[PDB]
């Protein structure tokens, strides 16, 4: 096998685009020029993990007793808890929206991010010797597109909410009279609040993006980079500290989606 | 061509300031977040909420200028 | 306008609603309007100026104490 | 890295994770909690009374 | 270099790692299960006793 | 040909500079807001208003640096 | 040729050297205003009028400096 | 043209340093300004002045700087 | 060719930075965690754990540089 | 030619340098007083005169500085 | 030559932002485990378990920079 | 030759460099020096005694600096 | 030639660095050392023996970065 | 011409860094000790002893610095 280790790194840093207008695979060695070249297998375990979590909890939600519970209803009715009191707490609203999002967001979060525990070459070497795939990296989180995607549908809800609740005069009030309060300050403020908002998806998205892209990128570097007999004490450790990692920045962007459309409706 | 050669150096300098002001911004809100903790437990849930409302301001131009170094250096080159 | 008593371990020096007072704290002088955070402090002797409602100004002597 | 229109298909297969949720999980889930609690109150009630 | 080397050094730290979270991450989960069911066990051991 | 490599450059600095100042000016003014809470959380949402007023002022700056940054980075390219 | 890009260098260095100034004197001006704001919250306005004013002081230079790395930007 | 490019940078780093110097100078100054007023509302007065007073001292050299770096920008050319 | 020391460059400053950011914010969370510790000794174990979950946020940043760095010096050169 | 051009930046570093030094100085020991003067204004003529003793201590080094720099931008020109 | 040489200047910079992080930040630690001490001298040994346990992450990242900073001199040469 | 300006920028940065440094040593120690005047009236001589002890300490270096930067300034250039 | 005469300049910044990250890191250390002892002036050689227990953990990172500065000067270089 | 100017330069960053390292450190532990002196009017002599103590630890890397940078200017160059 040809593996020179600098493209050995670079084949994983490959996703499995679908190129629409062909409807075919996109091979690594060219990428086509298009906006229509949908990644695959990112948007694959996206569905794929998205279907398992509404599946376990109404696997519950449907079953679910006011008695002393099972032990597994006790987790979920845990995770219920904790969101809602993390809701409760920020939040004081009527709308239904706000917990469910929130629920889905921690959850579908955490098991994207939990993708990048498991061993870099492993479901690469079954995909494409089992299934003949040529390129694959199975951590869904790990791609701009996902977390932008994400981000930007907060964003419209941020719009959505920040109408609904104070209306077209507010919304230019706000947009225009802080920070400054002198109607002169106007043409100034109207950019500045402008970049002030703009900005909260884009981080949102851009954090958990960079965040999880580097912790993929240390695993297929250790792998790529060391002998049998050295990766481990490497891996070890990093996969220690990548667990908080990816509990937190889940819980950051629920608690931050909480916190935007709080301060937006209220 | 040379774009590979000075490219690499500007997303080191847009990184590198970015860990710089998100590691220290982080520092001092968390310090002043743990001597609160110990001054009053029982608060420690309260103050922890106050404290990620605050965190997610700080890292905001920070995780915008990771992400454009992250394009640079992998998008364009 | 808010409420102070100024008392000894022997005897009452003053009670009722004040708008404000300054006070030569132990670190250095200070000033309580309403609302004040709330604060421990020893005083230093000498002079508490208050200002009663209505702004009737009086000065009372403490020997020290804590406030 | 490169925008795709990936990032549209995400959107797709975000809402509907929502509205299934929300309609059928969430109420359903919370409902299991608070009239447990409800049950437990009731009790405090009855322990009131009890006495009195 | 050989791929096989690769795979065969992952599976050693996998393993480690595996071992780690079973004797010091999934206890404390465990734990903290068993004590939200036996806290719910004794509040509404408490609720019939009180009705009575 | 040579012109892109340094404005790429130069938003790098820019926008590094501007993260630096956005993220320790937040969190120097954050410190102060916890450690307000921590003494008499009663006063959580008063306190929480002046700091969103404050934030846009340290804010003001470093917003226009980066919005300049894209500016150069993309639409001069 | 060679010549534009080192103005946009120039004027970029001013801007990013304005901003961190403005920003970390303001956050330094505002953590002290919070505190004694929490101290006194009956005096807010009044206090809000100190940290205005002496704010308008803070910013003055960088706002000089923004005004001339526009200049550089696009004047020339 | 050649002589021109470089002096636009050391206009820079006059107004560049001068600008740090000054704000973060200033902004120092004004907090113990204002902690000073918190304690004392009646001597805001008073405080007001003897912040003034020390305030031109502080940035005295910033003005200098600011000066000698308009006047290469625009004198020398 | 000319491609190559700049990468080993880069990686330099790259580390060099996020080095300096890391250890610093660590430095003041941890020493706030220590006084905290000498107010309430018995806590010590809570105190341990918010300043690991604050750390966790501390180390974000850094530790992406570390990656890219390390990945521009073995894995483009 | 060069000689023309270098020797405006020497000057420029050098005043910059030098403002910033000032500038921070007297800021902090301004600050320094003016906390005392709001505690104890019954001495504020007689920390006024401590001030301007030890402030004349700091502007030294930035004068020698500053001046250095002038020689530059108009002697040797 | 020239390939061989920046190498140098690479290293240089890298482990002398190392030792400037790692001074600095285990400088504050320390001086808050002093003054811990200080207040409440018996509980020494316990605070000192807790600086060593610290100590460790703030090491983390600048000993890393240091190896690959020995890395380049010696084994890139 | 060239040459004659180079030791004007050595000069520049060896002596702005000595200005910041002793300017913010000193300005730390006079606001001290400052606050314990304001705490103890009585005894400014004594204090402003041991203040000079230690400022001439302070104030050391730099000087070597800028006997330095005035040599190759004026002799060696 | 150059192959020499820029090794020196590696040299310099390195330990350059290396002397004020050590300095300032013993400063802030030596600073809650003071402070502590004026309060229990009795228990100095207490404390004094922990100031050398962490002295020699802020020092361990600049002396390496100081030899390895000498040995550019006079092994390779 | 590539040769006297750099080492000039060399010496210039040695001990400008080493400038600003001794200045702050110094200045830093001094202010703690004149507070200590403050408080405890009486142990002037203790205090300043072990002030003298730790200051020797404190100056001695930036001497390592300073007199490596003349050995450069006078008898390298």
């Amino acid at each position: 096998e040809n593996m020179t280790p600098q493209d050995y790194i670079g084949h994983h840093l490959n996703n499995l685009q679908l190129d629409l207008r062909t409807f075919s695979l996109v091979d690594p060695q060219n990428p086509p020029a298009t906006f229509w070249t949908i990644n695959i297998d990112s948007m694959f375990f996206s569905v794929v993990l998205g279907l398992l979590f509404l599946v376990l909890f109404r696997s519950v939600a449907k079953k679910a007793t006011s008695g002393v519970p099972g032990k597994f209803q006790t987790a979920i009715e845990l995770v219920i808890g904790f969101v809602n009191g993390s809701v409760k707490d920020m939040y004081h609203g009527k709308s239904k929206l706000i917990a469910p999002l929130a629920l889905t967001i921690f959850v579908w979060v955490f098991l994207m991010n939990l993708m990048d525990l498991l061993p870099i070459d492993l479901l690469p070497y079954i995909a494409e010797h089992v299934l003949g795939l040529p390129a694959l990296r199975v951590v869904p989180s790990a791609d701009v597109n996902v977390t932008l995607s994400m981000a930007l549908g907060v964003f419209i809800l941020i719009l959505f909410y920040s109408i609904k609740m104070k209306g077209i005069g507010g919304f230019t009030k706000e947009l225009t009279l802080q920070p400054f309060n002198h109607w002169a300050f106007i043409p100034v403020n109207l950019i500045l609040e402008g970049v002030s908002l703009l900005s909260k998806p884009v981080s949102l998205g851009l954090r958990l993006f960079g965040n999880m892209y580097a912790g993929e990128l240390i695993f297929i570097l250790i792998a790529g980079l060391l002998p049998w007999w050295s990766q481990w004490i490497l891996n070890v450790p990093w996969a220690i500290f990548h667990i908080l990692i990816i509990t937190l920045q889940a819980f950051i962007f629920m608690v931050l989606t909480i916190v935007y459309l709080s301060m937006a409706s209220e | 061509n040379l774009n590979m050669d000075l490219l690499y150096m500007a997303a080191a300098v847009m990184m590198g300031l970015a860990a710089i002001g998100a590691a220290i911004g982080i520092g001092i809100l968390g310090g002043k977040f743990l001597e609160g903790a110990a001054r009053q437990p029982d608060l420690i849930p309260l103050l922890r909420t106050q404290f990620f409302i605050v965190m997610g301001l700080v890292d905001a131009i920070p995780m915008i200028a990771v992400g454009l170094g992250l394009y640079v250096m992998f998008a364009v080159a | 306008t808010y409420h102070l008593d100024v008392v000894s371990a022997e005897q009452q020096m003053f009670s009722g609603l004040v708008e404000k007072i300054q006070v030569t704290g132990s670190e250095g002088e200070l000033g309580i309007y309403p609302g004040h955070a709330p604060l421990l402090t020893a005083i230093k002797p000498g002079m508490i100026r208050i200002v009663k409602q209505h702004g009737h100004e009086e000065f009372i002597y403490l020997s020290g104490g804590i406030l | 890295m490169n925008l795709n229109a990936t990032i549209l298909g995400q959107a797709i297969a975000f809402v509907l994770f929502v509205l299934f949720a929300m309609k059928y999980v969430w109420p359903p889930l919370m409902a299991a909690i608070e009239k447990r609690q409800k049950e437990i109150a009731d009790g405090l009630a009855s322990a009131e009374r009890a006495h009195k």
